[PDB]
This record gives structure tokens, C-alpha cells and sequence, in this order.
């Protein structure tokens, strides 16, 4: 595997954390998340995909190893879409109406909400939580300034 | 009242038409995403494997 | 034609340019549910069937982007069912808005 | 019954002004920045009116003559051209939103 | 005659889709060879890996 060692201990000793599964393994609809905690930002398309595209049933009929796990990590690693946060400031740009770098949260709540691959009101609200103001305005760069630092 | 009528019965027959022979168009387009849907089929296994 | 086609069909909700029209079924529907109302969270009007929950959810819409206040007004002789379109809405807006 | 309360409803009065009239309008300067992501190598990268910016916009989208109207400070449409647009707003967004 | 004109602004309207539609022919059907020659040179190198 072309991954060294030193973070290869690291990322055992994280996944090892989670132990609330029966012995050294890992569940179908629990592996996004250990995905993304260790780093990365894989999406929901993309995990379906490397996890070979599971049945609808089988997220929650059958756990993994850590030797299945290594390999998806690698390959989100290598293979991936994502982006610099250069284009995702310039993309919230859209909904600002007087173009003062602030946009209402409502909007941005709606926007991943619905827009999008959808979110559940109680991930899009602590997302936006924090940055209130008086006019209830969250300015998107530096949303997406604490997002990239996260 | 009768010349936009006449007039949109060309442009109706002539949509329809057009659209007929476009059909076969995004038919195409449909194909050779299939043919390369064959090929992430076999990377998407190549990768598993 | 449409408005007996549709009361008929089991659709009392029917929209007109910018304002719905609606129809006395008389008879408890399945219309209301709170399974409806979250299918009807955050869809443009032009993306579900009539219905006053879709009403609802375009002008909290468009008060919270233009800012700007609104008024779900119901006109009707008496009987018509506008006790219960208000009834519905404040009911929407309370699982929504809330 | 029916026919006599559309008479005075105005339904079908309030039905012909949406489809021959143009319900729609936005201001210049909220119709670039809510629609600038269609055509975003259109207008010069730089100062321009708000009047003939939105003209520039309009040129590029390949829009009908017979489908906006432009004013002195909002620009008008028909029934059914900002849904069109809120739709090809969202998809060519939606890779950067995911 | 309103209503011939909603038609035909429809009608007219469709112009636009099957105007693009001719344009897509050498734009869509031409960039899918490439995402099909992309996907089949992917599948041949994630064989090949
Ligand atoms: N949308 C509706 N669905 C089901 N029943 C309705 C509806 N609208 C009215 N009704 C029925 O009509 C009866 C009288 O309604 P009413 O209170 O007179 O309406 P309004 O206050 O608009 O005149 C009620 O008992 C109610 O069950």
C-alpha cells in the first residue's frame, strides 16, 4: 500500500476509538463517518461508490474490517473531487444580494437543506449556529474560512 | 388569427419533425454514455478488485 | 370542466396565475398529515400539486428572501372553507417555522 | 352556484392578467447578482450600468423578445420565465454546493 | 388570439431547446467521446493497477 507507517498508526489508533461495535469492525452506515473524521471530505455519491454500490438493506445487515477500510481511506485520498475553498467562497457569492460579503442564514439553510445532497435540520443548524448577528446575516467567507480550518 | 394558426402548423409540423430526427440525436448521445457507462463498470470492479 | 374534474378526482386545491383556488370537499381528505407537510417543506410552488401547505411554504419563502411582510388572505362565501385553509396554514407555519 | 361566484371572484379576470400581463419583475441590480452564475463571461469584468447590464444578461440567456419587458428601474417577465431560471440557477450551482 | 399567442409563444420558446439542441449535437455528442475515451482509458489503467 502506498501509505506510510507513521499516519497508518494514527489511523488505527482513531478507528480503534469508535469500539461500540462488537469487536474490531465497523458498520456499513458508521464508515462515512470514521471516513470523514480522519480526514478527507468524501461525499455521499463517492462513499456509495467506493463501498460498491450497497443495497438499501445491507447499510445495516453487515459490518466491515479494517483491511476493507485502509483501501476506501486510499482511495479518497488519491481519487477525489473536491475543491480549494478558493471556488466555494466565490460560489456563495450568488445569493448575496448587496454584494456587502453577508448573506442571510435562512437562505444558506434552505440552499443545503434542499440544493444539493440535503440535510437534516439538526446538521444545518449547528453548522450555522455561532455566527449570528444582529441583522441575522452570516457572512459566507468566513464560514467558509472556520469550515476549511474544522 | 387563421395566418398564426397556419403559420404554427408549419412550426408545429416542423417542431415536430425536427424533434423527431433529434430524438435520434440524444438517442446517440444515450448510446455512447452507455458504452462509456461499460467502462466505468469495468473500472469501478478494477478498482474492487 | 377542470374545477369538476378535479373536485371529482379528489383535488380541491387548483391554482389560477398567483392565487389558489379550493374547493369544500365536505369530507375529511388524507391531505393533511404530517407526512405531507414535511414532503411540502422547502418546494417551490411549481414542484408539488396544488395545495395550501405549498402556499404557505412560497410565502415564507418569499418573506424571508425580499424581506418583506405577507398577508395569506382567504376570500369565500360562507362555508367555503376558509376557517380551515387558515387552520391549516397556522398549522404549517407552527411545524415549519418553529 | 359555481359559475356565479367565479363571475364575481374575478378568477377569470384574475387568470387573464398573469398569462397576457407580466406578473414577474425583479430590480436591475437583484436580477444581476440572482442571475449572473448563467452568464458569467458576458458582461465586462468591470464598472456598467444597471440598465444595460441586465441587457447584456438577457442577450446572452437567448431569451424572446416577447417574454421581458424593461422599465426605468425593474425589468418585467411573463408567467413562467423565473421558474425556468431558478432551476438553471440551481443546476449549474450544484456541483459547487455538493 | 391571446391564447395563439401563448401557443406560439411556447412553440416559439421550444425554438430556443431545439436551437440549443443543435448546438449540443457537436458540443454534448462531442465531449461524450471524451468522457467515453476517458472512461475507457480509466477502466483500462484501474485494470492495469
Ligand atoms: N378543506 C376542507 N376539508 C375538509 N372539510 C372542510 C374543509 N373546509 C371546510 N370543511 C368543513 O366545512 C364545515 C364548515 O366550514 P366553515 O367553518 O363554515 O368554513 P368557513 O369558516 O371558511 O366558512 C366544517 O365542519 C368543515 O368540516
Amino acid at each position: 500500500c502506498d501509505f506510510s507507517e507513521e499516519q497508518t498508526a494514527e489511523f488505527k489508533e482513531a478507528f480503534q476509538l469508535f469500539d461500540r461495535t462488537g469487536d474490531g469492525k465497523i458498520l456499513y452506515s458508521q464508515c462515512g463517518d470514521v471516513m470523514r473524521a480522519l480526514g478527507q471530505n468524501p461525499t455521499n455519491a463517492e462513499v456509495m461508490k467506493v463501498l460498491g454500490n450497497p443495497k438499501s438493506d445491507e447499510m445495516n445487515l453487515k459490518t466491515l474490517k479494517f483491511e476493507q477500510f485502509l483501501p476506501m481511506m486510499q482511495t479518497i485520498a488519491k481519487n477525489k473531487d473536491q475543491g480549494c475553498f478558493e471556488d466555494y467562497v466565490e460560489g456563495l457569492r450568488v445569493f448575496d444580494k448587496e454584494g456587502n460579503g453577508t448573506v442571510m442564514g435562512a437562505e444558506i439553510r434552505h440552499v443545503l437543506v434542499t440544493l444539493g445532497e440535503k440535510m437534516t435540520e439538526e446538521e444545518v443548524e449547528q453548522l450555522v449556529a455561532g455566527h449570528e448577528d444582529s441583522n441575522g446575516c452570516i457572512n459566507y467567507e468566513e464560514l467558509v474560512r472556520m469550515v476549511l480550518s474544522g | 388569427l387563421d395566418d398564426l394558426l397556419v403559420d404554427l402548423d408549419h412550426q408545429r409540423q416542423s417542431a415536430c419533425n425536427l424533434e423527431k430526427k433529434q430524438k435520434k440525436f440524444d438517442q446517440l448521445l444515450a448510446e455512447e454514455k452507455t458504452i462509456s457507462a461499460k467502462y466505468a463498470e469495468e473500472r469501478d470492479r478494477a478498482e474492487a478488485e | 370542466h377542470n374545477l369538476k374534474e378535479r373536485y371529482y378526482s379528489g383535488l380541491i386545491y387548483t391554482y389560477s396565475g398567483l392565487f389558489c383556488v379550493v374547493i369544500n370537499p365536505y369530507k375529511n381528505l388524507p391531505i393533511y398529515s404530517e407526512e405531507i407537510v414535511e414532503m411540502y417543506k422547502g418546494k417551490k410552488r411549481h414542484e408539488m400539486p396544488p395545495h395550501i401547505y405549498a402556499i404557505t411554504d412560497t410565502a415564507y419563502r418569499s418573506m424571508m428572501q425580499d424581506r418583506e411582510d405577507q398577508s395569506i388572505l382567504c376570500t369565500g362565501e360562507s362555508g367555503a372553507g376558509k376557517t380551515e385553509n387558515t387552520k391549516k396554514v397556522i398549522q404549517y407555519l407552527a411545524y415549519v417555522a418553529s | 352556484l359555481v359559475l356565479d361566484q367565479l363571475r364575481c371572484n374575478g378568477v377569470l379576470e384574475g387568470i387573464r392578467i398573469c398569462r397576457q400581463g407580466f406578473p414577474n419583475r425583479v430590480v436591475f441590480q437583484e436580477f444581476r447578482q440572482r442571475y449572473e452564475i448563467l452568464t458569467p463571461n458576458s458582461i465586462p469584468k468591470g464598472f456598467m450600468d444597471g440598465k444595460q447590464a441586465c441587457v447584456l444578461m438577457i442577450k446572452a440567456l437567448e431569451l424572446d423578445s416577447n417574454l421581458y419587458r424593461i422599465g426605468q428601474s425593474k425589468v418585467f417577465f411573463r408567467a413562467g420565465v423565473l421558474a425556468h431560471l431558478e432551476e438553471e440557477r440551481d443546476l449549474k450551482i450544484t456541483d459547487v454546493i455538493i
